[PDB]
RNA sequence: GUUACUCCAAAGGGUGUCCCUGGCCUUAGACAGCGG
RNA sequence: GGUGCCCUAAGGUCGGCUCAGGCGGGUCUCCGCCGUAGAGUGCAAGGGCAAAAGCCGGCCUGACUGGACCCGUAACA
RNA sequence: GGUACGGCGGCCAUAGCGGCGGGGCCACACCCGGUCUCGUUUCGACCCCGGAAGUUAAGCCCGCCAGCGUUCCCGGGUGUACUGCCCUCCGAGAGGGGGCGGGAAACCGGGAACGCCGCCGGCCA
């Protein structure tokens, strides 16, 4: 800094990680969140709820413990999350995505899709969702000519078979 | 030369914010729970123009008698009058 | 002091540099009130449009009116621009003066209208280097400040420029 | 002009601030150090009020001519350091006659304000002048609406007038 | 001077007198007178 | 010291981006950098404001209807 | 139980600027390319999409440093400046004084200080 009347802003802010107006408007809700974040590689889901020293999550989901970072796998673990949450007993919740832009064709709201198809409550419109041929797959099984559906199916009757 | 009174009348060092805060504030303060009974302090942050009362009566102690949308209600003693006001808990902080 | 761009194979290219972007105007601008069809000259020399630069401030010389294009500029990167540069030094005198470069590692060419590689342009010409993970002071997540342990000098980009084509003063 | 015992006092506001005062004068006294401003004199001499006082720039520059002539005939620039201290920011007012209807003067002139045990000005000296520089400063102390009184100072800042005056 | 306040003079000065302080001198000091 | 107005945007929201000034290059609008805001805000002063309340855009007309309660002008009264 | 890993946060400079030494299975990054989801008043540079050939140089992580800025303590400055109540105290007056109670700011010297606290994981066994 260079001396008083600096001002030094927020550590979170400061490092880039949180946007404190959306964060207030979210909080307005009383409804507990869905954060969704995305990197190069992976696909983080969880479920928070608001406490004054810190931000309690109850759910969470990660994409190796599925495999035990696209559009299918981001389906996969919408699934999973609702699975788990609606087992917790939490039948609503808002998205928080971040600051991740809003794009249709996204992982992000593939993970919506998928948190909604487990059968969980959350508002949303028919119209970000990325298309099913890029959901199950067909958009590589078409770069392939210049993974497999087999495997995206039976992955899905996993999870559904066990979370029943 | 007289002067009525108006809000923002003689407010150049009640309503001036440090030149540190300088912007929002933390956010456990728009999301300050309430119960009726509870004594109040009446502070304004000057950012936040939406329920805010006039100045007047800044640093005042009133009660929570209620609540209208987000809003509480509060009485004061002004003198042997009682006056409600609607007040943004953002402009409020809890005694003790 | 060829030892600078020695330590940099040597480390890893990692911390090797490269040519971020190259650019190229109208300088002295010549449109005024115009919007003149050295427009249509940059496309029929690169093949990709020209992008208009509105005006500023009422001048008064250049552009004595606000919003009014008088200018010209565009953008290569990829290979276009080492391609595009391959002609060019050839085109200028050779042993380059570093009393244009950049106290930062980059530059600018003075020169103005002469014609190579196959009827009135001024124009000025520039060029921007940079490490690879420079991606970071750019993009929201994460942004912060470039250390000067990782940035560059007069030096290291005399020395790479230096690397193909033109020998220096 | 009018008499100094009108703006003495102190029982009053500070009235400087020249991007709010319609008409304010400008300064007579524009010299504020003379002779060998570069030097590493011995012996530091000035003068203290004994109480607050309000000083006019016509007698600010009476003291500086009046002094700088003294000290030039009888001890000559490359030997004396002279300086004054305060700068005069107050502006003084004077009612416009109408009689006391909208009373509020108009400016007239201008003074420094200065609290008790305070220094107004200042001469180096060496050791073999301090005669001239003590007459010097009482030809200043006579020139002022209420009294003065002098020190000198050594370098280290100490105080040695007694010890000075004893013998010389 | 013999005035709590109501109703009462200064800057500048004083071998007038009573006191504090610090240097230099002193068994020949500081004035006088006798001469160099 | 100012007001007796102006604005279909200078009004609502959504998204993206950052200012004045200077240094270093190129000639008489182009690249890089430092920059807590030293700019701007429809109009005075004060206050507020930086992933913005500023600039760039896209879609709209909450500048609506029917009604309650409370603060100020006008402290206490 | 272990980690020279991570996401969401609270207090919002004792956390900031600057400087240095070290580290990289799992993870975050920088990277290659982009037809399509998306678009750049012109460029997969920015943002979005699929992978990893390469490395730790940068960001991230561990450790330290008192050059600048901030905050707290110990002595001085100093019971100084200013001040509430009372006074048949001083003073020509301006303004000062006594008693009973409160009480700084600058500056000097010396210390500490280069962030603390929550919830949930992931992987090694």
């Amino acid at each position: 800094a260079h001396g008083p009347r600096y001002r030094v802003p927020f550590r979170r802010r400061r490092e880039g990680k949180t946007n404190y107006h959306k964060r207030l408007k979210l909080l307005k809700s009383k409804k507990p969140r869905l954060v969704v974040r995305k990197t190069l590689n992976h696909h983080i889901a969880q479920i928070v709820v608001y406490d004054p020293k810190g931000d309690k999550t109850l759910v969470s989901a990660h994409t190796m413990e599925l495999m035990r970072g696209n559009t299918p796998s981001a389906y996969l673990l919408g699934l999973l999350i609702g699975y788990k949450a609606k087992q917790a007993g939490i039948e609503e919740a808002i998205l928080d995505i971040g600051l991740h832009p809003p794009t249709r064709g996204s992982s992000i709201f593939a993970v919506l899709k998928g948190a909604v198809d487990a059968g969980l409550n959350v508002p949303h419109s028919e119209e970000i969702y990325p298309e099913d041929y890029r959901i199950n797959g067909e958009h590589i099984a078409n770069y392939a000519k210049a993974k497999l559906p087999e495997h995206f199916e039976e992955v899905k009757a996993k999870i559904i078979e066990k979370f029943e | 030369v007289k002067k009525a009174h108006s809000f923002r009348r003689k407010t150049r060092g009640k309503l001036s914010k440090h030149p540190r805060r300088r912007g929002l504030p933390p956010l456990t303060r728009f999301l300050q729970e309430f119960e009726v009974g509870q004594k109040v302090h009446i502070v304004i942050e000057p950012s936040y123009h939406k329920g805010m009362p006039d100045p007047r009566f800044h640093g005042r102690t009133g009660t929570v008698v209620g609540k209208r949308g987000d809003a509480y209600i509060v009485q004061i003693t002004d003198g042997g009058k009682v006056k409600t006001f609607f007040i943004h808990p953002v402009h409020l902080r809890p005694q003790k | 002091n060829r030892e600078a761009i020695l330590a940099d194979w040597e480390a890893h290219p990692m911390r090797k540099p490269r040519i971020a972007k190259v650019t190229i105007n109208i300088g002295v601008g010549e449109s005024g009130e115009r919007l003149t069809k050295a427009e249509t000259m940059l496309e029929q020399l690169v093949g990709q449009k020209p992008i208009r630069r509105r005006a500023k401030q009422t001048n008064r010389d250049f552009g004595i009116r606000r919003g009014e294009p008088i200018a010209v500029k565009v953008t290569l990167r990829g290979e276009k621009a080492y391609q595009m540069l391959d002609r060019l030094l050839e085109a200028v005198d050779r042993k380059l003066k570093a009393s244009n470069f950049d106290e930062h590692g980059n530059f600018c060419f003075g020169i103005q209208e002469h014609i190579n590689i196959p009827g009135i342009f001024g124009m000025d010409v520039c060029v921007t280097l940079e490490r690879p993970g420079f991606r970071v002071a750019k993009r929201k997540r994460q942004r912060r400040k470039i250390p000067t342990k990782h940035k560059l000098t007069k030096e290291e980009g005399i020395v790479f420029a230096m690397e193909e084509l033109k020998a220096k003063v | 002009l009018r008499p100094a015992k009108i703006d003495r006092d102190v029982d009053k506001p500070a009235y400087t601030r020249r991007e709010y005062i319609r008409g304010a004068p400008g300064p007579k006294i524009t010299i504020f150090d003379m002779g060998n401003l570069s030097a590493e004199f011995e012996y530091e001499v000035s003068l203290h009020a004994e109480q607050a006082m309000q000083i006019r720039q016509n007698a600010l520059e009476a003291i500086r001519i009046q002094v700088n002539r003294y000290l030039q005939k009888n001890v000559g620039r490359s030997n004396y350091h002279f300086k004054i201290r305060v700068y005069p920011f107050q502006v003084l007012r004077e009612n416009p006659m109408n009689g006391m209807r909208r009373p509020f003067g108009k400016p007239i002139g201008l003074a420094a304000r200065v609290r008790k045990d305070q220094k107004i000005l200042t001469v180096w000296v060496n050791g073999q002048h301090l005669k001239f520089a003590l007459g010097a400063m009482h030809r200043a102390k006579m020139k002022l609406p209420y009294s003065a009184y002098y020190r000198i100072y050594d370098k280290e800042g100490n105080d040695v007038t007694t010890k000075v005056l004893s013998t010389m």
